[PDB]
DNA sequence: CCATGGAGTCATTTTATCTTGTGTCACTTACAGAAAAAGTATTACTAATATATGTTGAAAA
């Protein structure tokens, strides 16, 4: 999804790799997983068991 | 400080709530560490000891 | 707040001792109460926006790792812009971006514009574009100030190795607040001198770095950097002290920015000069730019880059404009006579060659001028005071920004001196705010005078007067090589024969549409 | 809403239903005041009652 | 006038729920795509800063 939003309008040449925007979508997988072994409870959006 | 701020001051930030706690407890104690530090967010933070 | 019902005491304190709780006046020895009572255990046009609006700032936010509270702090800037209604028509990011960096600014952390700028294909002139209107709408004044000091550390934790380095820090600091005091700081990005710094004192540390690694950090080029190497190295005591003891010397020699030695090499009382000065005129008569601008010996017609014709000319060293519409700007003017008279010449073409086209609407729009003190200047201190009136940043440009409305101009403002303004409306006005604000430069200084009179020259009127202001008067300033300003016949032929020869596409596609026109049937 | 169905929505009717509140929990159970709690140790020479 | 047969009529079973579960502390933590409004950026210019980028390059070592 974040990558979409860069092929849907293509003005000019865009590569420029998206990659740093692996920093703004990043750290769910990090925070996200501090705030889990801090909780005591998991979530576990594949086999919505919990 | 509650409140919504404006960019719009001229001199008194000088009202303050002061909130110090109070030791309460049903006898004497002492302090014999107390800790300033920061911690990643870059504001300060005391955590002290009885 | 209340008051005790007899004893009239009015100070209040509340014995939390025996778990009782229980408030009372030291005046009286009566509770006002009784235990007291405590706690226990999006469809919308602008609000769902608004979750938008934390949602891509709060995520492109801490990208940077800049604080959760900074970015609240600018969310609340975002709802002010929207307000103001500033988040209209211009692109999300240039926006979001400017939000965040106000903040940034406002509490004066490390990070840099260029260096935030950088997390998109921002030319840097884009968001630093934004983010100054956004301040030409805000009265948000003073507060974005900056030095090295700041970003020195941030740079260090990328420069590995060990913790000399901030011995070494320690070291550049001294050295960057001297920099600040030998007066080479200023005009400069705060990246260049801080990695700067940076360089001498591990020049100092005798390690082995690279420009490559210093603008790794600092996003500048090397040659840029090295400029400041030898903008050093001219300096006094720069090699004679550059050896150890820490620089014990702290003191100040002169203040010389390379600034006016430029005006050296190439070498109040002073007047200030005209530079250019707009105006308009309209001929009252739509035309066919095409078709009069095909007899011209100057003349550009390229709808596809730029709608109308390009009128200029050597004498009297003019330029002007026209319109489609029977208007035209008059640009090229150092003074008045120039001015309307030249813009009378524009009009023998057409009223020789097409259309009726009379001069009428002439209007001044904007005015040009220029000046040096000849001495260097501290502008910090100034955008210190007047930032209210000011606008200073640092290296987003060098030329400093002053806004002033009596009368309303703003002003360009250099440490060198030379010092330029425009956005005028008036001659006089040059003299008002001109020798108006000299009393601040002159008030600000570090260690002729005399305006002479307020106005002296004759006004703009004298000048509009001594050209002949009537439309119809015409040939009169024709030079007659405005009959040899047209070309002949054949040249528009042929010349439009190839001009076409190009944009018989662009026409055509044009008629293309007007064809589509006739497909507004089915 | 947030789309997370969280649990938390009933407790009007349930209020006054189960466990701690106004079924009797709270109201026959109410909580009391003038009261203190310790634990405990003899004295024989203390007489009884 | 009686007989078989049918049609209603009413017992009756076996399903598929809905409630509740002894009381007490320690701290307690919306869905995507549409049409419109609009205002902004180019897109021209002079027109003067002094960085910044570059490249190159040419000259000098
Ligand atoms: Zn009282």
């Amino acid at each position: 999804l974040s990558i979409d939003k860069v092929l849907k309008k293509p003005n000019r040449a865009m590569e420029y790799d998206a990659l740093l925007s692996i920093n703004v979508h990043s750290n769910n997988i990090t925070s996200g997983l501090n705030r889990a072994i801090s909780t005591g409870n998991w979530s576990l959006k594949r086999f919505k068991m919990e | 400080s509650a409140d919504a701020p404006n960019p719009n001051n001229v001199n008194v930030q000088t009202q303050y709530r002061e909130a110090p706690v109070i030791y309460r407890g049903p006898e004497p104690s002492h302090i014999d560490q107390v800790m300033m530090s920061v911690s990643d967010n870059d504001q300060a933070l005391i955590k002290v000891l009885l | 707040m209340p008051v005790c019902k007899n004893c009239h005491g009015t100070e209040f304190e509340r014995d939390l001792s025996n778990a009782n709780n229980d408030l009372v006046c030291k005046a009286c020895g009566v509770v006002s109460e009784d235990n007291p009572i405590v706690s226990e255990v999006a469809l919308e046009s602008r609000e769902a926006t608004l979750n938008n609006a934390r949602r891509k700032l709060r995520a492109v936010s801490y990208a940077l790792h800049i604080p959760e509270y900074i970015t609240d702090a600018a969310f609340q800037w975002y709802k002010l812009a929207l307000a103001n209604n500033f988040v209209q028509g211009r692109r999300s990011q240039n926006v979001i971006a400017s939000c965040l960096y106000v903040a940034c600014r406002k509490e004066k952390t490390h990070h840099m514009l260029i260096d935030f700028s950088s997390r998109l294909q921002v030319s840097v002139y884009s968001i630093g574009a934004t983010f100054l209107k956004m301040v030409k709408k805000l009265h948000i004044t003073e507060l974005p100030l900056a030095d090295p000091s700041l970003f020195i550390q941030h740079f260090a934790e990328k420069l590995d190795l060990a913790d000399k380095k901030i011995k070494v820090v320690k070291d550049a600091v001294k050295l960057a607040q001297r920099m600040s005091k030998d007066w080479m700081f200023e005009g400069r990005r705060p990246a260049g001198i801080a990695g700067a710094c940076i360089l001498l004192a591990c020049r100092m540390n005798n390690l082995r770095r690279t420009h490559t690694e210093i603008v790794a950090v600092s996003h500048v080029a090397e040659e840029t950097l090295q400029q400041r190497l030898n903008e050093f190295k001219n300096t006094k005591a720069a090699k004679l002290s550059v050896q150890k003891f820490r620089e014990n010397d702290v003191e100040d020699g002169e203040a010389r920015p390379p600034s006016f030695v430029k005006n050296r090499k190439k070498e109040s009382g002073i007047v200030p000069t005209l530079q250019n000065i707009v105006a308009t005129v309209t001929l009252g008569c739509r035309l066919d730019l095409k078709t009069v601008a095909l007899h011209a010996r100057n003349a550009e017609y390229n709808p596809k880059r730029f709608a109308a014709v390009i009128m200029r000319i050597r004498e009297p060293k003019t330029t002007a404009l026209i319109f489609a519409s029977g208007k035209m700007v008059v640009t090229g003017a150092k003074s008045e006579d120039d001015s309307k008279l030249a813009s009378r010449k524009y009009a023998r073409i057409i009223q020789k060659i097409g259309f009726a086209a009379k001069f009428t609407d002439f209007k001044i729009q904007n005015i040009v001028g220029s000046c040096d003190v000849k001495f260097p200047i501290r502008l910090e201190g100034l955008a210190f005071s007047h930032g209210t009136f000011s606008s200073y940043e640092p290296e987003l440009f060098p030329g400093l920004i002053y806004r002033m409305v009596k009368p309303k101009i703003v002003l360009l403002i250099f440490v060198s001196g030379k010092i330029v303004l425009t956005g005028a409306k008036q001659r006089e006005e040059i003299y008002q705010a001109f020798e108006a604000i000299y009393p601040v430069l002159s008030e600000f200084r570090k260690m002729s005078g005399s305006p002479r009179n307020l106005h002296l020259l004759p006004t703009t009127d004298t000048y509009l007067s001594k050209v002949s202001d009537d439309p119809d008067n015409l040939e009169d300033v024709d030079d007659e090589e405005l009959n040899a300003h047209l070309l002949n016949e054949e040249a528009s032929k042929l010349k439009e024969r190839i001009w076409i020869g190009l944009n018989a596409d662009f026409l055509l596609e044009q008629e293309s549409k007007r064809l589509k026109q006739e497909a507004d049937i089915a | 809403n947030g789309g997370g169905k969280v649990k938390p929505i009933r407790g009007f009717c349930q209020r006054l239903k189960g466990k701690q509140g106004r079924f009797r929990g709270n109201l026959s159970g109410k909580r009391v005041d003038f009261s203190g709690r310790t634990v405990i140790s003899p004295d024989p020479n203390l007489s009884i009652d």
